[PDB]
RNA sequence: GAAACGAUGACUGAAUCCGCGCGGACCACCGCGCAAGGCUAAAUACUCCCAGUGACCGAUAGCGCAUAGUACCGUGAGGG
RNA sequence: CCCCCGUGACAGGGGGCGGAGGACCGAACCGGUGCCUGCUGAAACAGUCUCGGAUGAGUUGUGUUUAGGAGUGAAAAGCU
RNA sequence: AACGAUAAAAGAAGUGAGAAUCUUCUUCGCCGUAAGGACAAGGGUUCCUGGGGAAGGGUCGUCCGCCCAGGGAAAGUCGGGACCUAAGGUGAGGCCGAACGGCGCAGCCGAUGGACAGCAGGUCAAGAUUCCUGCACCGAUCAUGUGGAGUGAUGGAGGGACGCAUUACGCUAUCCAAUGCCAAGCUAUGGCUAUGCUGGUUGGUACGCUCAAGGGCGAUCGGGUCAGAAAAUCUACCGGUCACAUGCCUCAGACGUAUCGGGAGCUUCCUCGGAAGCGAAGUUGGAAACGCGACGGUGCCAAGAAAAGCUUCUAAACGUUGAAACAUGAUUGCCCGUACCGCAAACCGACACAGGUGUCCGAGUGUCAAUGCACUAAGGCGCGCGAGAGAACCCUCGUUAAGGAACUUUGCAAUCUCACCCCGUAACUUCGGAAGAAGGGGUCCCCACGCUUCGCGUGGGGCGCAGUGAAUAGGCCCAGGCGACUGUUUACCAAAAUCACAGCACUCUGCCAACACGAACAGUGGACGUAUAGGGUGUGACGCCUGCCCGGUGCCGGAAGGUCAAGUGGAGCGGUGCAAGCUGCGAAAUGAAGCCCCGGUGAACGGCGGCCGUAACUAUAACGGUCCUAAGGUAGCGAAAUUCCUUGUCGGGUAAGUUCCGACCUGCACGAAAGGCGUAACGAUCUGGGCGCUGUCUCAACGAGGGACUCGGUGAAAUUGAAUUGGCUGUAAAGAUGCGGCCUACCCGUAGCAGGACGAAAAGACCCCGUGGAGCUUUACUAUAGUCUGGCAUUGGGAU
């Protein structure tokens, strides 16, 4: 019928982004633990 | 007294409605009309602490100073008796002879425009701010504080009357509406009379909607739920209990005193609400 | 457990030299000791990185990659 | 509300006028009642025909809040 | 097999290496409250030009949303920011907390909202309230003037400022009519020769003693200090005073005049067709918004955000020979967003996918009306495989002789029925209702007559089988069970008898309320609520009602006594050294709640039950009824959603009735708020009967459309030990094509059937096993959040 993924720019960014991911400890942690895996895709800010 | 309804719709029989024919029709004073948002029962953690709260109709706060001692020693005159959706009672509009308007709670009878006072130097009339000691023995009153200046926290629902059993020490004995006898520091304030609305108690709600319109989301028998959900759950049929009646939290409902056993109030209650 | 000693949470908070602490309950004896103040290189651990070697691999092996955390999947963490 | 009609201890009865309702028929919208088709589908849940609400406890956009023995639930251990 | 909807295509012309598919033309077919148009969210160059053809395209492609290259997007007035605040998110100091951290006032962020200055036309291949033309508006700084003394905040008030439903007058959009006006040409095929046919018929701005429904509206003096910290020309109370009708005020809109546009077409050039010039009319009549006048009127209970801009006062402050306000000229104009797809081939669905996606505009004819139905306009398409065949069978549809539920688990399905008007309408009832009950009759075309119209009644005529002629369009009734009702529910096998509900009932709760989330004396909900409130629990409208048992459990209360922890107190025991002594152990009495114990408590948990004997073979259809726990069924009901015996017995209906309805009572095993028994009405509930209608059936037939079959194009799948894979009897691990024997059988294929290959699909979900698991339960075990409780610390003086 209708689907799981209905994009929302403001949602996307205010949810997964960088100011967001750094706002919390475990997101700092997500950050550097990504960086280590050599992500080009650091964060949905980087889309 | 109460409006009623011919049975044109199934639910438009038992339904009943207030008598607001004595309500000075008016959009409550601007500099007194704060904004109440609703709270699903969730608190600042977003979990439903209170349970079963939901929507209804947009409401606003009308500040009703209860400590009249901010303007006692002078009088005001009643200007209107408008309709507050947040109180079980009706409220009235004070025009203080010296400018300032206020809102106070409205008692039983008090006709629109009677000029009422405030101060220990006040006549036992309906609507007077009067300390509890200066109140006659056996007089009828409401709006009673648990300390001078705090705020009136007693007798506020429709047609309620705390009754001066009489003085004693500096703590005046008092008859709470619940059927309880309470000591009150005679420097406490009062507002003479029964609350009024009174008719309230009786209005038949009539249909689901009418519950919703006051924002009381549908209540739920745990006897519906399942084990996982709540105590009385499970079973194979419109099932009994199998344990003693009990809240979701398992702390018994039906005949279990719940007040905290040691307390500071325990030497101000001469009797029990029985 | 016969539970010494240290160690602290709550109550108690002694002696300072003819004194204090321990010697696996506890006592005398007889021994080892100076609580309540601090710093301290050295040997030791690791290895993102640099170099040298190899009865280690040579394209399904070897890191995941002869390179790429890319293509691709995932709203995301993440997988790859 | 407004007139005439009614006085056995009786709320009443006609006409005007009025616009009430979890009223009614019914598109949009909301939902899935029965059958059939579809079942390596057109689609990981639908199509046609039929049917339910259709001013109410209604329908929906946007911003936002609550979560894992936790949330949320007009209650099916459903949904997350 | 399939090529992704059965909206449908033909012929000509062109191009090319090649064409059913690409480009012109002329038709046909489909959408037209869309399948048109405009936005938003999302996507990201998909837009336009020129080119390409590997692959993407379900075939083909010369084509494309694919490939290449190049271009295209323009704002002071639209939208967002340079302004505001909501929910929410934050947040120095502040309150807490093993850490990370959790709170949290002001302030700040936060549009989905408040605020706010521009409209009409023109055009690129591709932009448009941006650019260009024409005429506006707003803020800002300077200057010449009118200056000629006040300006008016980080505080004051006013204002901003709001609900649903229904509705009066005026009006615009916008659409219809016509021998209005303008323009165009023509005579068709029997006629028409215009009184026919086709098309167009006012947008902006400015003024104007012109017309105008609607709508807002008071004013000034004085008092009270005590209202807004104070101030106070203000704002709020009190008082006085003012030509009620009103005028004061506004002008949606229309009429006039002017000016700028636009306008059917007409002309001219010319290159798969456009470039450029020109330009007529501008009427009467009618309809009419969800739009505007507007913040209008009335009714209603459920009682309808905030803040800035804005308007008014005053405080300081610098001024009071440059204070405001104003006119005019100059001058200035930041930041991103503007292409295109945007109900879809361009977003979300892995796809050029029968799904999903929020707001606006959405013409005409016919129709009681309408966003309804048929057909259309503008516009948009014919959905990216084709052609033929005209078997079985399959899907969607038409018609049907005689019969009419014989079908069957059941009328499942399908027909009946169908709109508007007029007649008429039952038991039952809560007087609302049932109810569109039922059952009839009318409906089209013409002429005359009346009436309030487009319209309609009446009268007479006319035609066809029929006149809501086509399409949209209820079958109805009798009687039960369950629930009262509208609602809710298992996303993706259950929509109900579930659940909710209004109502009633028990209890709990006196405010830092119980109760609930919680590192936690934080903070929060409860609630800015206050016992006519709040929590929890149960029943489930309404109506008559709701009995008997307090022994066990729970709960409330009671206190004599039995008691019980640490702690208080240590008589006495012993270890040791000569010893003063250090020490190990430890008894009496006292001692907390709680349990034992005494009583009360059912709309608390619950309980309201055992049994007697019959002729015969160790036995079957049947018996009438005395009654141990605390009591042993009051009303009402009863073969039921409950019934074992079971198709109980009787009655009704049927030709015939395990079903159904009434009664019966021997209730295996109804019963009163886990409600009892009823009840109008409601029901995509469930059950039986009827009337009507019917291919459901007897029993199928003919026809149609889409498949299946044939040809050209592209071309999957699950399966698969390997096969060169017959039948009967038998044997074999017991169901053999493979062994035995005997029969039969030439090689290959095609369309079809579903018996076999214990056919495929998922290591069976039933069952047993595992000292496997997880959910749930309690008076199974153990802890434990929480919570009660004595002592201890915060923790103090005193009086007796
Ligand atoms: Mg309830
Ligand atoms: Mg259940
Ligand atoms: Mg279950
Ligand atoms: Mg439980
Ligand atoms: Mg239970
Ligand atoms: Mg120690
Ligand atoms: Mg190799
Ligand atoms: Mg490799
Ligand atoms: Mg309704
Ligand atoms: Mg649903
Ligand atoms: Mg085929
Ligand atoms: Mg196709
Ligand atoms: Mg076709
Ligand atoms: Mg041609
Ligand atoms: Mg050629
Ligand atoms: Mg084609
Ligand atoms: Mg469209
Ligand atoms: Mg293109
Ligand atoms: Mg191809
Ligand atoms: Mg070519
Ligand atoms: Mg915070
Ligand atoms: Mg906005
Ligand atoms: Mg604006
Ligand atoms: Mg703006
Ligand atoms: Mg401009
Ligand atoms: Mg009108
Ligand atoms: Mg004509
Ligand atoms: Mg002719
Ligand atoms: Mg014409
Ligand atoms: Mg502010
Ligand atoms: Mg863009
Ligand atoms: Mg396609
Ligand atoms: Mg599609
Ligand atoms: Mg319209
Ligand atoms: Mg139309
Ligand atoms: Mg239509
Ligand atoms: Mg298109
Ligand atoms: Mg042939
Ligand atoms: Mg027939
Ligand atoms: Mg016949
Ligand atoms: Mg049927
Ligand atoms: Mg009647
Ligand atoms: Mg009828
Ligand atoms: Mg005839
Ligand atoms: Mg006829
Ligand atoms: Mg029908
Ligand atoms: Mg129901
Ligand atoms: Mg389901
Ligand atoms: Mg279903
Ligand atoms: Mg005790
Ligand atoms: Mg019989
Ligand atoms: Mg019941
Ligand atoms: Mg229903
Ligand atoms: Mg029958
Ligand atoms: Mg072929
Ligand atoms: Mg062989
Ligand atoms: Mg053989
Ligand atoms: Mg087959
Ligand atoms: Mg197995």
């Amino acid at each position: 019928m209708k689907r799981t993924y209905q994009p929302n720019n403001r949602k996307r960014a205010k949810t997964h982004g960088f100011r967001a991911r750094m706002k919390t400890k475990s997101g700092r942690n997500i950050l550097a633990r990504r960086r280590a895996k050599g992500r080009h895709q650091l964060t949905v800010s980087d889309e | 007294a109460v409006k009623k309804y011919k049975p044109y719709t199934p639910s438009r029989r038992q339904m009943t409605t207030a008598d607001f024919s004595g309500l000075a029709k008016k959009r409550p004073e601007k500099a007194l009309t704060e904004a109440l948002p609703k709270t699903g029962g969730r608190n600042n953690r977003g979990r439903i602490t209170s349970r079963f709260i939901g929507g209804g109709h947009k409401r606003l706060y009308r500040i009703i100073d209860f400590k009249r001692r901010d303007k006692s020693g002078v009088n005001a005159k009643v200007a209107a008796i408008e309709y507050d959706p947040n109180r079980s009672a009706r409220i009235a509009l004070l025009h203080y002879a010296d400018g300032e308007k206020r809102y106070i709670l409205a008692p039983e009878g008090l006709t629109v425009g009677a000029t009422v006072n405030a101060g220990p130097e006040a006549e036992p009339k309906l609507g007077n701010a009067l300390p509890l000691r200066f109140v006659p023995v056996g007089a009828v009153v409401h709006a009673l504080e648990l300390v001078p200046g705090k705020g009136a926290q007693l007798a506020r629902s429709a047609g309620t009357s705390v009754q001066v059993q009489g003085k004693e020490s500096d703590y005046v004995i008092v008859r709470l509406p619940s059927g309880e006898l309470r000591r009150v520091h005679s420097e406490c304030y009062a507002t003479i009379g029964a609350v009024g609305n009174a008719e309230h108690k009786n209005i038949v709600l009539g249909k689901a909607g009418r519950s919703r319109w006051l924002g009381r989301k549908p209540h739920q028998r745990g006897s519906a739920m399942n084990p996982v959900d709540h105590p009385h759950g499970g079973g194979e049929g419109r099932t009994g209990a199998g344990r003693v009646p009990v809240t979701p939290w398992g702390k018994p409902t039906k005949g279990l005193k719940t007040r905290r056993k040691r307390k500071t109030s325990d030497r101000f209650l001469v009797t029990r609400r029985k």
